[PDB]
């Protein structure tokens, strides 16, 4: 009968109005993937932009079908320990992750952690760099490199090295697509700026300015 | 180890899977045959009905 | 020992050597001499919009007009799909939803994801305002599927490898089916819901049963995970849509495949597998962002889909065959007729 | 804006115009 | 059933060679992104080296860069990791190992600890 | 100023009426076969001529009479009971060489604007009909170029009736009713409505760049707003800001200065109300535009300089900034060679802004190519 057509339209229309007022937050909000109970989500707001990030405990270590629940974060920010070889095993999931079909648009950024336990390394006689890659061996640190103060030119050297093996798989593919942001371990300002690169790139693409 | 009694409970798992009848299949392909002609006009999908008793219009 | 390992691969062969025995015909072959099926022209009739992320799971009522659809934004919609109009909108804890279900009775909704739990929702509380029955913990990895039996039990399969009968009313595991070496990304309950094939990541199906709680067989035949999984509408055969982009029809009594639907431009696995009233339609969604519609017994595809914008994640026929809805990645419900 | 511009030139320009035409009928008629 | 059947894999003093191959049954071998993983005595499981589907794009670990090369022959349905110059610290369980989606750039969970579509593995000692 | 027809009309009845009160004041005409007093509907002739060269030597009411002063034409009658006569000809002789005056690039900067703006309204009723008709694209970008669209396709309309209307003005039809002395299309409120009509649609165009530029800005440097109260801003700075200034216009041009109909404009501070709301959108669009460039180039940084080039060719029509480089000429200033290259450089840009807005935001588009692509893709399977 038309009465309940007209009762059931009116719970369609104050539904709508909860889902207009959902739009909003969920537009307004930045989804991440901390990518270093089954998640972990810690909402933090830097300058009034709502962040919430997603650190992925209590999952197995196969990330090949869960990962594509992240295909519409804002950013994947992939946390590695550069120091079995668990910097090639980080190589491996940023080189899986980059070239994923899905992942194929989400941006990526790249922090490489612990470069203190990387200058006490270098300096002491621990250098598994040169073993691990011998590439290492024959290279030399960019111009367009900053040796900012308490390092000396051999963790600078295995520091931008190790950004370099990230920049290499990062830019053979995904040009325009997506974007790998390199830093090394104010750290959420990184993110935050870093995201607001990611979503000026988002809608510069959008009208062909880039 | 543990590994190997995790085999054996596998191996064990196995033998369930091994003392029960595989029928011909063209028994089991001439009941699905049987099951698509039986329910062939009751399937709007592929029999399209009229609209009048269609509630997507 | 290794020598296990060697006794556990000579059953294996006497396994393989005991299914060829049983094949020496195919279901094209006996099916050359049916009826083709037609292009399937199916327009979209309805167009549920107002989910803001990708829907990752919808499901229809029993009485094949009211559907819940979840999307990733953290919402759980149920739709009149008679009207478009929303029946109920359940905000839910967790944003990241892989799984929904609607209770047979129609009372219940459960939802589950990457947040290891079962939400399981009242719709009928007291006068309408949906609120969470029961929260199902237990699972050591997200939850992909989930489908009720009764009112009172669930089954989820997780990617922990494994599958777990629940008691609603308890909130406990009734049953843990373990067996699987990947993670369990689908299960489909049969019409009489005492078994249910439930494939995994390890590009094995297995078939249970929520009784015992053992496995009654394995599926072996797929080259890399299998996305989707769906009963054939008599309990007897299922089919299996895997991401090397083919769909798979295991037999049970029969113990392997009787039909491998692929094609040679197809290259992308599928996400959805669903059958038809009849079974005469294996409609299967795609990440080429569209559901080709497989006759089942000829191996050749009838119809496409094709509306979608992004990946068909999910792909489900109604009880009586009347419609089919098709969410996908673009955040948009197709019913097609 | 151009088009006040051009159409106020266009105006005046037509109206101008008008006034020597009407000027050139006053003579023979 | 995707089954993949290591062999090769023996004893030999450092400086020697190995010829390691995996006989890959159950799947289209062409289609798949193949892998070379091994696992020591006292860690976790290390890739070594993969190659993709035509065998021209050849990656390594630095560890065996210049002294290992793969090839794989798609028409046997073989995988080999040709050994040169071995090390004490090579010695392994080399699976072989084969990224699960085909015709797909990516390669996910490759090394991880129960990966479905992993071999058994040829212990290669020195 | 310069005079209107209307005014010359007016000037040239109570010129008559006024003449005709004095042409039958005192008759003198005592003599034999001579002229007598008639009125020629130029100007009339003494009431009395007996032979002597008097006459009134040029007419007040005719719009060059400021220019000529002087006079004492030769023009007489003869004993012939008539006047002198030309050859093989009946009416009175006199000489007109003493009160005279002294165009084809009004009409070639009209067909370029012509041409320009049709070529602009139909390419964008086609953009037109592919943003509404794929609904995949209906986002808020879209209905913000949608709304664009429907400006600029708004201002080629109000183009079209607006030369039809001065076509219709100035017609001999319409000039022979406005000698006769009443009842012209220049009187009626059709002609000031169809001028009214054409600012609004004008500065619609302008607020719609305009809101183009401020939400590609807000989205490049704000924050994310909610999309239906952003929408509800746009559409009315849009289409009720134009109305807020072309409202003043309109009621001003109405009841102060009303020479003809609204399409002179006589006082330039009138014209300015409606001017410097049009400079406020070119100058906010320009603004947007130096900074969504440098957004640009700070992204290109991390050749440079052909993407840069494409990108800042892509962005010179959306916002409308090939206008700054000829707003401030303010052709009040403009007068001489300068006014024609400025309308030039106006007219013809903004007409093909239309298209050029058409081919790059909506046919060159990829989101609108992939929409073509997969709907013959969707059309083929079948
Ligand atoms: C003002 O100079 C003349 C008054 C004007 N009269 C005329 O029509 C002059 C003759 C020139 C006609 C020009 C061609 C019009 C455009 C032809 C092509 C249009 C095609 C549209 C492209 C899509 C008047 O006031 O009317």
């Amino acid at each position: 009968q038309r009465n309940e057509e007209k009762a059931q339209r009116e719970a369609n229309k104050k539904i709508e109005k909860q889902l207009q007022k959902d739009k909003q937050v969920y537009r307004a909000t930045h989804r991440l993937l901390l990518l270093g109970s089954g998640i972990f989500e810690t909402k933090f707001q830097v300058d009034k932009v709502n962040f919430h990030m997603f650190d992925v405990g209590a999952q197995r270590d196969e990330r090949r079908k869960w990962i594509q629940c992240f295909n519409d974060v804002t950013a994947i920010i992939f946390v590695v320990a550069s120091s079995t070889n668990r910097l090639q095993a980080a190589l491996k999931l940023f080189d899986s992750i980059w070239n994923n079909k899905w992942l194929r648009d989400t941006s990526v950024i790249l922090f490489l952690n612990k470069q203190d336990l990387l200058a006490e390394k270098v300096l002491a006689g621990k250098s598994k760099i040169e073993d691990y890659f011998p590439e290492f061996a024959r290279y030399t640190t960019p111009e367009d490199a900053t040796p900012e103060p308490g390092e000396d030119p051999r963790v600078t050297r295995a520091k931008y090295f190790i950004r370099d093996e990230f920049l290499r798989i990062s830019t053979a593919s995904g040009d325009g697509r997506h974007y790998c942001y390199p830093h090394f371990t104010e750290n959420i300002r990184r993110v935050f700026n870093d995201c607001r690169d990611i979503i000026q790139r988002m809608h510069l693409r959008q009208y062909e300015l880039l | 180890t543990a590994s190997i009694a995790q085999a054996r409970k596998l191996v064990e798992q196995l033998k369930m899977e091994a003392n029960i009848d595989r029928i011909k299949v063209s028994k089991a392909a001439a009941d699905l045959m049987a099951y698509c002609e039986a329910h062939a006009k009751e399937d709007p999908l592929l029999t399209p009905v009229p609209a009048s008793e269609n509630p997507f219009r | 020992l290794d020598q296990l390992r060697q006794e556990a691969e000579q059953l294996k062969n006497q396994i393989r050597d005991a299914r060829k025995a049983c094949a020496d015909a195919t279901l094209s072959q006996i099916t050359n001499n049916i009826d083709p099926v037609g292009r399937i022209q199916m327009r979209t009739r309805r167009t549920l919009r107002g989910h803001l992320a990708k829907i990752y799971a919808m499901h229809w009522g029993t009485d094949s007009r009211l559907l819940v659809s979840a999307s990733q934004d953290g919402k759980l919609i149920i739709w009149d799909s008679y009207t478009t109009n929303k029946v109920h909108a359940i905000p839910l804890r967790s944003s990241w939803v892989m799984t929904c279900a609607y209770a047979p009775s129609g009372n219940y909704v459960a939802c589950g994801g990457l947040d290891n739990i079962c939400s399981i929702y009242n719709l009928k509380t007291r006068e309408g305002n949906v609120r969470v029955s029961r929260e199902l913990a237990g699972h050591t990895g997200y939850l992909s599927c989930c489908r009720f039996l009764d009112d009172n039990q669930i089954v989820t399969s997780s990617g922990d490898t494994t599958c777990a009968l629940w008691d609603i009313e308890t909130g406990q595991q009734t049953t843990t089916f373990t067996g699987h070496t990947g993670d369990v990304m689908s299960l489909s309950l049969a019409p009489d819901t005492r078994l249910f094939v439930s494939g995994a990541c390890d590009a094995s199906a297995k078939l249970w049963d929520v009784r015992e709680g053992m496995c009654r067989q394995t599926f072996t035949g797929h080259e890399s995970d299998i996305n989707a999984i769906c009963f054939f509408p008599n309990g007897n055969a299922f089919a299996t849509g895997s991401d090397d982009a083919t769909c798979r029809l295991f037999d049970l009594r029969a113990d392997q495949e009787l039909m491998t639907y692929s094609h040679d431009n197809i290259i992308c696995g599928i996400t959805s597998v669903s059958f038809s009233k009849s079974g005469r339609l294996l409609l299967a969604g795609y990440d080429d962002f569209n559901c080709n519609v497989w006759d089942a017994l000829k191996a050749d595809r009838a119809g496409v889909l094709a509306g979608h914008d992004n990946r068909v994640s999910c792909l489900g026929v109604t009880d009586d065959g009347m419609a089919v809805a098709t969410g996908s990645w673009d955040s948009f419900l197709k019913i097609w007729n | 804006h151009a088009q006040g511009t051009f159409t106020s030139d266009k105006s005046k320009y037509l109206d101008e115009r008008a006034a020597q035409d009407f000027v050139q009928w006053l003579l023979d008629g | 059933q995707v089954q993949l059947q290591e062999s090769g894999g023996g004893l030999v003093q450092p400086g020697g060679s190995l010829r390691l191959s995996c006989a890959a049954s159950g799947f289209t071998f062409s289609n798949y992104k193949m892998n070379w993983v091994r696992q020591a005595p006292g860690k976790g499981l290390e890739w070594v080296s993969d190659i993709s589907q035509s065998g021209a794009s050849i990656s390594y670990t630095g560890s065996v860069k210049g002294r290992f090369t793969i090839s794989r022959d798609n028409a046997k349905n073989t995988l080999y990791l040709q050994m040169n110059s071995l090390k004490p610290e090579d010695t392994a369980v080399y699976y072989c190992a084969r990224c699960p989606a085909p015709f797909t750039r990516d390669c996910f969970d490759v090394t991880s600890t129960t990966y479905a579509y992993r071999g058994q593995g040829t212990q290669v000692t020195v | 100023a310069t005079v209107s027809l209307w005014e010359t009309v007016q000037k040239w009845r109570e010129y008559r009426r006024q003449c005709q009160r004095s042409l039958t004041e005192d008759p003198p005409p005592a003599t034999d076969l001579f002229c007598n007093r008639t009125f020629d509907e130029y100007a009339c002739w003494p009431d009395g001529e007996p032979g002597s060269f008097v006459n009134v030597s040029c007419p007040w009411y005719l719009p060059w009479a400021s220019s000529v002063p002087q006079g004492h034409v030769y023009r007489f009658c003869t004993a012939e009971g008539l006047w002198l006569q030309k050859d093989n000809s009946s009416l009175p002789w006199r000489d007109l060489s003493e009160c005279e005056e002294s165009e084809e690039q009004l009409l070639f900067l009209y067909i370029i604007y012509t041409v320009g703006y049709a070529l602009s309204f139909s390419a964008l009723v086609i953009a037109s009909a592919i943003l509404l008709g794929f609904r995949h694209l209906h986002c808020t970008r879209n209905y913000i170029h949608l709304n664009l669209f429907a400006s600029f396709i708004l201002r080629a309309l109000s183009v079209f009736i607006k030369d039809a209307a001065l076509k219709w003005m100035y017609s001999t039809a319409a000039q022979q009713h406005q000698w006769d002395g009443l009842l012209s299309y220049q009187d009626s409120l059709s002609c000031r409505l169809v001028f009214l009509l054409m600012q609004y649609c004008v500065a619609a165009n302008y607020y719609w760049l305009l809101v183009e530029g401020v939400y590609l800005y807000t989205l490049l440097a704000f924050s994310v707003l909610s999309e239906q109260w952003i929408f509800r801003l746009y559409v009315s700075i849009g289409w009720g800001v134009p109305l807020l200034f072309v409202v003043p216009w309109g009621i001003v041009k109405y009841l102060y200065e009303d020479e003809g109909c609204w399409t002179r404009n006589s006082n330039m501070n009138y014209w300015l109300i409606i001017r410097l709301p049009i400079l406020f959108a070119i100058g906010v669009n320009f603004l947007i535009f130096v900074r969504v460039i440098c957004i640009v180039v700070s992204k290109l940084k991390a050749d440079i300089k052909c993407r840069l080039a494409k990108s800042t060719l892509t962005l010179i029509p959306l916002l409308g900034t090939h206008e700054v480089i000829f707003a401030f000429v303010m052709d009040e200033h403009a007068r001489g060679t300068l006014r024609f290259i400025k309308l030039f450089t106006e007219l013809s840009f903004t007409s093909f802004q239309g298209l050029m807005v058409a081919i790059l935001y909506c046919f060159v588009n990829n989101e609108v190519q992939l929409e073509f692509r997969k709907s013959w893709e969707r059309w083929r399977l079948e």
